[PDB]
């Protein structure tokens, strides 16, 4: 849809509807940036995950409010007609991200920071499906959630600090997983206690700079242990 | 169970 | 778009998705709704009238920021041209709502609760284009906000008691077009004044839930006066 | 300068 447009122009765009608030606009404009074929930049990166994940935020949003009322009804096929249709929409949404990553942004990204980034995304994007599955295929899913997830995991461990950003959002991220969608609190608390441990040993060798955006997501990690323990 | 938030930037 | 669904579970939907804050498809449906071509009771008139209010306001947010940006950087093409695009997209929104007002809602109102109802719809889509328009129609499309204003004005003022909630918010809006489109700020300051002193003398009249429904929109008066004086 | 908010019913 964006094939006439300028890559940066695209991404000129994508920045102004963030500050408008336009997330439906926001995704349209780095979807048509990525489709240039180039590699995404740090920032670029950035503006892609938050465009999808304010668009899908609110869909999700939406189908747990219908999925509820519904709930409730079962205790006309209108509700479960409109859950179904939210629910159709949101898969379409996360089956467009799941595809940018596979073509071409993951096989294109060698740098540890990049390549985390995007495994990153493509396990959140299953665990949003994952969210609404039921059927034939809700183990299956759970598992493509999980096995990037794990190479995110193993691939930060190896070549990044235990104070970095991604790797503590991919930390707290994959407890999320396994506390939600894996029925495994136990190793949700696990995690994020071991990489709450690992980042408070570490933040003596950051700037004050630094110290701000690791404590930050460090303290979700603790919000969680808290409501979990 | 708060994932990131990861709404703005 | 909504031919083949039934009048009732259009309604029901519209109700759903206004639970799950999805206006876009709230307003949809209230579109659907009407193009069935029957009146609407006044819980759907509401209906239709908080979906697009929903709607063109997030427009509206999205433009003034995007306006707010150009006006700056005139003191590349990307944010006129964006600008314009969430413009284009609102002025299609006033369009689609006027359109269903002139066919057939505003003629087969014969009450004066909905008739004004609609005129007073008529009046706010208007101001919303004369609030982008610049060009060879920012006159005409005033004179057409004030009419249909007017002509509700005329009506609620010899069918409905001063204190009506309808008749209070159409007054209130009235004011805010005198205000901000008509650089009239001693009409509108006099008339909501005169409106919130006419509604006061009335109030002994109402039930605890009626008194309570018409004060709240006397505030809204009172906070503007209090504003611009 | 407020409107009627008329966002909610
Ligand atoms: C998934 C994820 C993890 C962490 C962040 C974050 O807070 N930042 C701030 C500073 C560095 C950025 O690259 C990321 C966002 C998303
Ligand atoms: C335009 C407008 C004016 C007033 C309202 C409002 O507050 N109510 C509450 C109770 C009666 C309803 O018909 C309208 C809404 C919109
Ligand atoms: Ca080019
Ligand atoms: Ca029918
Ligand atoms: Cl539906
Ligand atoms: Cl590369
Ligand atoms: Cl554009
Ligand atoms: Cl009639």
């Amino acid at each position: 849809a964006m094939g006439s447009m300028e890559r940066a122009s695209l991404i000129q765009k994508a920045k102004l509807a963030e500050q408008a608030e336009r997330y439906e606009d926001m995704a349209a404009f780095m979807k048509g940036a990525v489709e240039k074929g180039e590699e995404l930049s740090c920032e670029e990166r950035n503006l892609l995950s938050v465009a999808y994940k304010n668009v899908v935020g609110g869909q999700r949003a939406a189908w747990r409010v219908l999925s509820s009322i519904e709930q409730k009804s079962n205790e006309g096929p209108e509700v479960r007609e409109y859950r179904e249709k939210v629910e159709t929409e949101l898969q379409g949404v996360c089956d467009t991200v799941l595809g940018l990553l596979d073509s071409h942004l993951i096989k294109e990204a060698g740098d540890a920071e990049s390549r985390v980034f995007y495994l990153k995304m493509k396990g959140d994007y299953y665990r949003y499906l994952a969210e609404v599955a039921t059927g034939d295929d809700k183990k299956r899913i759970i598992d493509s959630a999980r096995s990037a997830y794990q190479e995110a995991m193993d691939i930060s461990k190896k070549e990044m600090p235990p104070t970095n950003p991604i790797r503590l959002g991919l930390a707290l991220n994959f407890s999320v997983f396994h506390y939600e969608i894996a029925n495994s609190p136990e190793e949700a608390i696990s995690l994020a206690k071991t990489t709450f441990d690992e980042a408070m040993a570490d933040l003596h060798t950051l700037s004050e700079d630094s110290y701000k955006d690791s404590t930050l997501i460090m303290q979700l990690l603790r919000d969680n242990l808290t409501l979990w323990t | 169970a708060g994932s990131i938030p990861g709404r703005r930037s």
